[PDB]
């Protein structure tokens, strides 16, 4: 391989006229539309570069040599938090190590397993959906028990498909590789398509669940697109043609909707959503005994889009809701529908400096609370007086959740960290006061020993002054002497936060190569609240970038990593963050990029799927005090021929529906165009396998991918097996 | 955040019933 050898790449006469507020009609070129469509030219574009990207790839003997350590670091037994189902008997999640998708499994007994002897010898296969279909070409997406255990509602997507498919089976008819060789599959008739971007809402009745839906479309009607979006409820034992459609707004075709159900059936809720800002409406109605039926009353408790409020529960007409309303850094209060002007109180109040991350109810009248404090994770238990009673795994250092079921004496949390594989803890509400807290599972990882490894926490300062932490992860004979090569990570937008996690192949890389992880806990992030999304979100995104260049400037002005040896790596959002960072950073910043499904062309974003919900993110191109601030960041629109580019691999999914890959496509076609001759090579690869919405891949091509991806990166850093 | 690159199993069952 060398520099200057891209695939022919036709430039077309495309001009959009945009409208800036400072300078008037501003005409835009882009020769790279036509990556926008899908023919024969574009595919054998794609074919070219995917072969180039092959072909450089082939020249490093060191991949299939790290193939071969992260397919064995990933090949370890896996398991969820176990539910208990109103049958008596438990279900859970067990991979044998390296299966594609997990297996539900169902306890021989109605007693919580001693889950030392094994998940085989305690459990037996209620639901493997690998044997949806027998290719591999479907996957369970989503699935939900009824609140009494007799139902199991599981959503499927195959592949080539846009929308999920929900069915329904008897929680006493398995689904496994027996089951289906010895008669039918066991499944009702009911089968409702069409569902996308819900959740399974059951009412308490076990008669049938919500779920959110779109219009059904014939092969070649309409366009790409999720519009006019319908709440809809199915009474099982049923076709969808009996369905109910509980909420639907034609005014607002671009809104979508969320349910929860009442533990107590008195309450049903609907939640809409007009963007990915965290605000949403939030409207109750009154069930009878009769559960749902057509014509449903509305309240109107929460009526225009200013915060975000998720029920958490409620004790008569008392509901307790966790809400950002008055609180960036979220609070629990109660709304009383006893009242015609509903009281409104704080029952748990914000903290200044932590995150309220999750709430649930337990044991009828306690609250877990998870707190993201320094972007790591407390877990308190509270009484019904919202009196603080103890901290629940107070040297635990990293990303919790709860895991229960409001009535039950027992609640779960599963704990993971950069060195934390993943436990499960049980609170039992039964025992003695002393010992109701308790491991029920740690995971045991393959040849690694998480306790080689040590995450800190280290602050930098941005452009702007801000301080903004960072995770730095190694293995612990790594020094920070200036020598070690850094894989940067980051997200930087959505209010998602760049939590701690566990990875077996990013420790082995680690350890492999002497190198260091770094997450920094950029703006744009949820990490302190919405306070520091609003901090990196429309007109102040380049504050993103900012803090992500800080972040490597740092590593190396401070000796934690080697000049010239930053490399990053991110998704989506990420994608986007690295495509801009190496246009903006002064040259040499980074030594490597990889850029994963990212979105990059932001004049045109909302014009794709369903990118037009971004615009709570990024602004609106449209509107020319907005552009003003747009064009200046997009990565295809600020590409120059007088900076060395560091050595760059795209990877995309042809079928990516969230993020189409035209972004990436017309970003990779103006970089070899404007630096054909860069000394570092400038890459993508595609992946042609149109994964159904929420598939992923095979495990076996995850380690393909993941082995092709950092043996990149530890060419381009010049980093040796040793 | 970590969809393609970290297992999700462990989270998998937090929130089935």
């Amino acid at each position: 391989w060398a520099p200057g050898n891209y695939p022919s790449t036709r430039r077309s006469d495309h001009v959009d006229t945009y409208q800036s507020a400072s300078k008037g009609e501003v005409p835009v070129p882009d020769p790279y539309q036509w990556l926008e469509e899908s023919t024969d030219e574009v595919d054998k574009w794609t074919t070219a570069q995917a072969d180039l990207a092959q072909s450089y790839l082939d020249q490093n003997a060191d991949i299939q040599k790290l193939a071969e350590k992260f397919r064995a670091s990933r090949n370890y037994a896996k398991f969820s938090a176990p539910t208990l189902l109103d049958d008596g008997h438990w279900y859970w999640f067990y991979n044998r190590g390296l299966q594609s998708q997990s297996v539900l499994y169902r306890s021989k007994e109605p007693a919580l397993p001693d889950f030392s002897k094994g998940d085989d010898n305690v459990g037996d296969v209620f639901f493997d959906p690998n044997v949806l279909a027998a290719d591999g070409s479907a996957g369970m997406v989503l699935c939900k028990f009824s609140p009494d255990g007799k139902f199991f509602a599981y959503a499927v997507s195959h592949l080539g498909g846009d929308y999920s498919t929900i069915y329904v089976r008897s929680t006493s008819s398995p689904l496994s590789q027996a089951s289906v060789a010895q008669g039918v599959d066991g499944r009702l008739s009911d089968e409702v398509k069409w569902f996308k971007f819900s959740t399974i809402i059951w009412t308490k009745d076990s008669k049938g669940f919500l779920y959110q839906r779109y219009p059904a479309r014939e092969r070649h009607e309409g366009t790409r697109s999720d519009r006019n979006a319908m709440m809809c409820y199915h009474k099982v034992g049923t076709t969808q043609e009996e369905d109910i459609i509980v909420y639907q707004d034609n005014e607002h075709p671009e809104w979508i909707y969320g349910a929860d159900t009442s533990e107590d059936g008195k309450y049903l809720y609907l939640y809409q959503f007009k963007d990915t800002s965290k605000k949403n409406l939030l409207w109750v109605a009154e069930l009878d005994e009769d559960g749902v039926k057509s014509g449903i009353h509305w309240r109107k408790v929460v009526n225009e889009y200013a915060a975000d409020y998720n029920i958490i529960t409620n004790h008569g007409s008392l509901v307790y809701i966790k809400t950002n309303l008055n609180a960036p850094q979220y609070k629990v209060i109660t709304i009383d529908l006893s009242k015609d002007e509903p009281e409104i109180r704080d029952f748990i109040p914000e903290e200044k400096d932590a995150k309220l991350a999750q709430v649930n109810c337990a044991n009828e009248e306690y609250f877990v609370a998870i707190y993201k404090r320094n972007v790591k994770d407390e877990i308190y238990l509270y009484s019904k007086a919202g009196v603080q009673l103890t901290r629940l795994a107070p040297d635990f250092v990293g990303a919790a959740s709860i895991a229960n079921r409001q009535k039950q004496t027992h609640f779960f949390l599963t704990l993971s960290g950069f060195n934390t594989p993943g436990t499960i803890a049980r609170y039992d509400f039964t025992a003695p006061e002393t010992q109701r807290f308790s491991i029920l599972r740690t995971t045991k990882v393959n040849e690694l020993d998480p306790d080689d490894f040590e995450s800190t926490q280290v602050w930098y300062e941005s452009k702007d002054g801000t301080k903004i932490p960072m995770f730095i992860v190694r293995h612990k004979s790594t020094k920070f002497d200036g020598t070690a090569a850094a894989i940067q990570y980051g997200y930087g937008g959505f209010a998602t936060s760049a939590d701690p996690f566990f990875s077996p192949i990013i420790l082995t890389f680690l350890q492999t190569y002497g190198a260091i992880f770094a997450v920094p806990s950029i703006r744009g992030g949820g990490e302190f609240g919405e306070e520091w999304h609003k901090g990196g979100r429309r007109e102040t995104k380049v504050n993103t970038f900012d803090d992500f260049i800080a972040a490597a400037q740092f590593l190396v002005k401070n000796k934690y990593a080697a000049p010239g040896k930053v490399a990053i790596n991110g998704a989506a959002n990420g994608g986007l963050l690295v495509m801009g960072s190496i246009v903006r950073a002064p040259e040499g910043t980074f030594g490597a990029a990889v850029p994963e499904g990212g979105v990059a062309d932001l004049l045109k974003f909302h014009k794709f799927t369903g990118g037009q919900a971004w615009i709570s993110e990024y602004g609106n191109p449209s509107i020319p005090e907005e552009f003003d601030y747009i064009y200046p960041l997009s990565p295809v629109h600020n590409v120059r021929t007088d900076k060395v580019m560091p050595a760059t691999l795209i990877t995309v999914n042809i079928g990516d529906g969230r993020v189409v890959p035209m972004h990436s496509f017309k970003f990779i076609a103006t970089l070899q165009h404007n630096v054909p001759q860069n000394p570092h090579p400038l890459l993508i690869k595609i992946d042609k396998s149109w994964l159904g919405h929420g598939m992923g891949k095979p495990t076996d091509k995850n380690v393909k991918d993941a082995a092709d991806k950092w043996g990149f990166i530890a060419r381009a850093l010049g980093l040796e097996l040793k | 955040w970590t969809a393609e690159h970290v297992d999700q199993t462990l989270a998998s069952g937090n929130d089935i019933c």
